[PDB]
RNA sequence: UUUUUUUUUUUUUUUU
RNA sequence: GAACGAAAGUCGGAGGUUCGAAGACGAUCAGAUACCGUCGUAGUUCCGACCAUAAACGAUGCCGACCGGCGAUGCGGCGGCGUUAUUCCCAUGACCCGCCGGGCAGCUUCCGGGAAACCAAAGUCUUUGGGUUCCGGGGGGAGUAUGGUUGCAAAGCUGAAAC
């Protein structure tokens, strides 16, 4: 889920260390984000129906 | 006035409920409503000025046009029964149970209201909505007791609100007066529902006991 | 040091200096 | 407040409170413009016209509002004799 | 600052109250400032009542009690676990159940 | 240590509140009903959810819960709200209470219908 | 570019454009909540200055936690000014927050004459006072074209408040702008609260914006 | 003990105005107080009033409009020669639009505005606005 | 029941 | 200018239970001359005189007025076919209910204040003036020196500068 990026920058002051980490969004289909959901983030389905009376 | 004046059926129902007696302590701004000390150290509220504040409170409730702007609160389980039926009785917005402080002030929460008038049951039980009134510019009609303070109260109706019967009779008669001032039923006709809905049902056990004896 | 005992030491010094003055009037 | 030109100088005229004749401030959020409706004669039906009573902040906080609304309605005659 | 409105004790009209000795460290303390209690005790251990109830001569009608006005000063009563501290709004309290 | 997590109790209350109907008092059936009506990423989470769902079912089948009520409890509480007999909004239409309210109804213009009689000593409180 | 995103029913009145000016809101002292309401009523209120940004320190278990406290004073030059104090852990965050809080706390300023009525007022209506902490700021009317003789911070604040001429008299820790600017703000806020013997006329009581446009409110809720 | 009863009257007036009550009781009475309230009434800052005539010393009850910000007494009753009013003007009056000063002239208890026309001057009782 | 002391100075603050 | 003014202290007379500065030992500690324990001096007591100081504290000069409420409690006064003790009216007795005056106080409050803690006064103050006495002007040096004055003495009163 977390894409680590660690780079160096050389300047006249010396060096600068940068760390960038980006949590990818959960997209269930496609190349955008990962396809497994979070184990904490649990999705349910909305309610089913209504009518059910006898005949 | 001469047509909104009291009738004997009203005072018969008042004396049947027991609203004439009150507590043992006075607020100093509650002197003008109440009448006389009693033998059992009990202060008797009049009914003459009691009807007058109910009349003015009814006029103020009919004054706001959209009845959904009427917001009605009761915290204690006496008036928790009455408020829910009183709200659908005219148009009002019921809020009982826990008041959820920050009802009127912050707007990040979806449970947010912008009323133009508030009616409560007990100020000492509703110390929080009366405090929240002063930020959002809304008046107050309060069913005040004999020993209840009057901070942030605009129209105070003198009554007893310990017992559930007097509470329910007041909510019944207030709805009864507001709907007539709207013009649903004329004055010379009884109101079509009976105040037990507005009173309060406790542990059903005794309710279904009455049902089981009346089978 | 308390102000109490500071006053006591200055008081004792005052008595010593008074004895020195009375020893050489 | 008028100048020598007779122009109405000020931006807005604040509500002088009907209780105790004191100015409702620009941020006195305890103040309220109470409205009470007119009633017909013996017919007893609603009139679409209403009367306006202003209550300011410190009066509401102290409790002169309960006395004040009845004493303002009584001089107007809308409550009793 | 004032930590207390009453300055601890209860002298307001007076100019001077008698001192009374404490029991533990025997310091004299003005008798409203002192921590006052009153021990009503069965003179026997309540577990040891039954041993004397066995071999008692009479029909258990003699039940002696020992009454002591017990009188502490604050500097040792707190060490002796009576007057344990509280909060700002909890200092406004009265009699414990 | 069954102190179960906020997300577990949250999803369990959502499950029972949406679908009270399919869930029964049998744990192994309710476990498989959870996979039909929800998406649970893991089997330990399935078991924890289903266990607390059955423990909630043994309360809801027993009585109403302060957490959430089903539609049946809603209809029964609405019935208990609007049950109206014709008994005691009014008594027998003379109620006797007080000589002071007798003086009051002498003052206010009414008929002075019938009796009102107590006399008391002065031991209030 | 982004949409206004209404809530709280006064903004729905604003989007229906049914309240003309901001004076209608100050007639009834309705509580203002969203910030761009005054942007819709005033498109030329961008005139502001950051008064001071100062750090405050919280001594926590490892080291001192720093967070910056930004003061922003905004104002239209017609007699509307706002003052905003906002503390946050970032400069740009605290500046944006202090701008939004000044937008919320904008209030009008009464402006009177020195003593001759001739026209287009230039000064405070009387000797008003304002107090915040131990700072007393006293505003005294001044003759025409005098300028404002004061400290630089309330000179900026009264330069925004449409005052051209004023005398000031401070007392207290004037070194602390956190109380001093709020004292000057309370002083210029009390100007409509202070009575005057040319404002004795009984009120007219025009209708509420709510009761005036109930139909818009009903159709927007529904 | 009891001295300068004008101050005792006007501090009661001030406390009643700050509280917001309707009418005040003042236990002493002076011709000074009566003419002072006459000036205040004629300029409109108070309402109608009424003097309960005790045989010993009466009691004044004043209906209040609600406009009175502040009334008060200058303590030692200073002399004021004319062309020395403007000190007291800048020092006491809140603005150049309102505010009044009650001088004591030889021709009666006068006002700050009537005094400059009548060209008298005299002693200051107090001020109100 | 004990239970004392422990160099000296090193530490500065932003634009939107 | 004057009268009282706790404890301690000083000077006579009487006695001397307890406590107990000083002092003595025994223990504890590295050291105790300190806390702990044993003994025990002056004083603690009373009668005469002096000394005039204290966290002498509500750390809030005195008089006067105005500005919210509530239940108390102490002392008078008043009202109340409520109750109860005499013997049998009668009174004051004892509770209960309520009012008035001023006293010690308390809970509450956005009365208004203040830097706040908090206060019905520490409020009625930049809208600053009811009358009046004593006072403070960065900390130290210092309530020290030095003069005068009181005191038997201890010391008290007045009281500065260099730096
Ligand atoms: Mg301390
Ligand atoms: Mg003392
Ligand atoms: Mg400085
Ligand atoms: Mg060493
Ligand atoms: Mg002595
Ligand atoms: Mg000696
Ligand atoms: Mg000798
Ligand atoms: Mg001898
Ligand atoms: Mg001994
Ligand atoms: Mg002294
Ligand atoms: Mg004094
Ligand atoms: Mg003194
Ligand atoms: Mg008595
Ligand atoms: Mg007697
Ligand atoms: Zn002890």
């Amino acid at each position: 889920y977390v894409d680590t990026a660690v780079r160096h920058v050389l300047l006249r002051q010396g060096v600068l260390g940068i760390k960038v980490k980006i949590m990818l969004p959960w997209d269930p289909t496609g190349k955008i984000g990962p396809k497994k959901p979070l184990p904490d983030h649990v999705s349910i389905v909305e309610p089913k129906d209504e009518i059910l009376p006898t005949t | 006035l001469d047509v909104l004046q009291m009738k004997e059926e009203d005072v018969l129902k008042f004396l049947a409920a027991g609203t004439h007696l009150g507590g043992t302590n006075l607020d100093f701004q509650m002197e003008q409503y109440i009448y006389k000390r009693k033998s059992d150290g009990i202060y008797i509220i009049n009914l003459k000025r009691t009807w007058e504040k109910l009349l003015l409170a009814a006029r103020a409730i009919v004054a706001i046009e959209n009845p959904a702007d009427v917001s009605v609160i009761s915290s204690r389980n006496t008036g928790q029964r009455a408020v829910l039926k009183f709200a659908a009785a005219t148009g009002a917005t019921p809020i009982a149970g826990r008041f959820t402080p920050g009802t009127f002030t912050n707007q990040i929460q979806a449970a947010f209201r912008e009323p133009r008038l508030l009616v409560v049951t007990d100020p000492r039980a509703d110390h929080q909505p009366l405090t929240e009134a002063s930020y959002v510019n809304l008046p107050t009609i309060a069913l005040c007791n004999t020993d209840s303070p009057l901070r942030y109260v605009d129209i105070a109706i003198p009554c007893n609100n310990k017992g559930a019967h007097s509470v329910g009779l007041m909510w019944w008669m207030l709805a009864r007066e507001v709907l007539r001032m709207r013009g649903t039923i004329s004055r010379e006709h009884p109101w079509e529902v009976m105040p037990d809905l507005y009173f309060y049902r406790d542990p059903e056990e005794i309710e279904k006991e009455e049902q089981a004896a009346a089978e | 040091m308390r102000a109490k005992w500071r006053k006591k030491r200055m008081r004792r010094l005052k008595r010593k200096r008074r004895k020195m003055r009375q020893r050489s009037k | 407040m008028q100048n020598d030109a007779g122009e109405f100088v000020d931006l807005y005229v604040p509500r002088k409170c009907s209780a105790s004749n004191r100015i409702i401030g620009a941020k006195d959020h305890a103040s309220i413009q109470m409205n009470v409706a007119e009633v017909d004669k013996v017919t007893g039906r609603f009139n679409g016209q209403f009367k306006t009573y202003a209550i300011c902040g410190a009066i509401r906080r102290m409790g002169e509002s309960d006395d004040s609304i009845l004493r303002l309605a009584k001089a107007d005659g809308i409550v009793s004799k | 600052t004032k930590k207390r409105r009453n300055n601890g004790r209860a002298k307001k009209g007076r100019g001077h109250v008698q001192p009374i000795r404490c029991t533990n460290c025997a310091r004299c303390v003005p008798k409203d400032k002192a921590i006052k209690k009153f021990v009503i005790r069965n003179i026997v251990e309540a577990a040891a009542v039954r041993d004397i109830s066995e071999a008692s001569v009479f029909d258990a009608y003699v039940l002696p009690k020992l009454y002591v006005k017990l009188h502490y000063c604050v500097s040792c009563a707190i060490h002796s676990k009576v007057v344990r501290n509280r909060s700002r709004e909890a200092r406004k309290d009265r009699t414990p159940p | 240590g069954r102190v179960r997590t906020k997300t577990v109790k949250k999803a369990a209350r959502v499950i029972i509140e949406k679908y009270y109907t399919r869930l029964g008092n049998d744990f192994h059936t309710n476990k498989r009903v959870c996979e039909e009506i929800a998406i649970i990423p893991s089997k330990k989470l399935r078991n924890k959810i289903a266990g607390y769902v059955t423990h909630l079912m043994k309360r809801i089948q027993r009585g109403p819960v302060r957490g959430i009520s089903i539609k049946l409890q809603e209809e029964e509480r609405e019935r208990r709200d609007n049950y109206v007999p014709e008994v005691s909004a009014l008594d027998q239409e003379i109620i006797e209470v007080d000589p002071d309210t007798k003086e009051m109804l002498k003052l206010l213009d009414f008929g002075s219908l019938s009796n009102l009689q107590v006399t008391q000593p002065t031991v209030g409180m | 570019d982004k949409e206004w995103m209404p809530v709280t029913k006064l903004g729905r009145l604003v989007k229906d454009m049914k309240i003309k000016s901001l004076e209608e809101i100050y007639l009834f002292s309705l509580p203002i909540k969203e910030s761009e309401i005054i942007d819709f009523f005033l498109g030329a209120s961008l005139k502001d200055e950051v008064l001071k940004i100062m750090p405050v320190q919280k001594q926590t278990r490892a080291g001192q936690r720093t967070r910056f406290k930004a003061f922003v004073a905004i104002g239209d030059y017609n007699g509307h000014v706002g003052l905003g104090v906002k503390c946050s852990k970032e400069v740009a965050t605290a500046i944006r927050g202090a701008i939004i809080l000044a937008k919320l706390s904008i209030v009008p300023v009464r402006r009177g004459y020195w003593g001759n009525k001739i026209g287009k007022p230039h000064t405070v209506p009387c000797k008003v006072t304002g107090r915040c902490g131990s700072v007393l700021v006293r505003l005294i009317p001044a003759p025409r074209g005098t300028g404002i003789v004061s400290a630089p911070v309330p000179k900026k604040l009264l330069m925004m408040a449409g005052i051209d001429d004023c005398y000031t008299s401070a007392r207290g820790c004037t070194a602390t702008l956190g109380n001093f600017a709020k004292a000057t703000f309370d002083a210029i806020s009390k100007t409509y609260s202070y009575l005057t013997p040319d404002l004795w006329k009984e009120t007219v009581f025009t209708k509420s914006p709510y009761q005036e446009f109930t139909d818009h409110l009903v159709k927007t809720h529904t | 003990v009891r001295m300068n009863v004008l101050a005792d009257a006007l501090k009661s007036i001030n406390n009643a105005e700050k509280r917001g009550k309707r009418q005040v009781l003042i236990r002493p009475c002076s011709k000074v107080i009566v003419r002072f309230l006459t000036v205040m009434m004629k300029h409109g800052y108070i309402g109608e009033f009424e003097i309960i005539d005790d045989h010993r010393a009466g009691k004044i009850v004043v209906n209040l409009t609600g406009r009175l910000n502040k009334c008060g007494v200058i303590s030692p009753r200073f002399d004021v020669q004319l062309k020395d009013l403007e000190k007291w003007q800048n020092n006491l009056l809140p603005s150049r639009q309102f505010g009044f000063i009650v001088l004591t002239t030889s021709a009666g208890i006068m006002d700050h505005e009537e005094a400059r026309r009548k060209h008298t001057g005299g002693k200051i009782l107090g001020f109100f606005f």
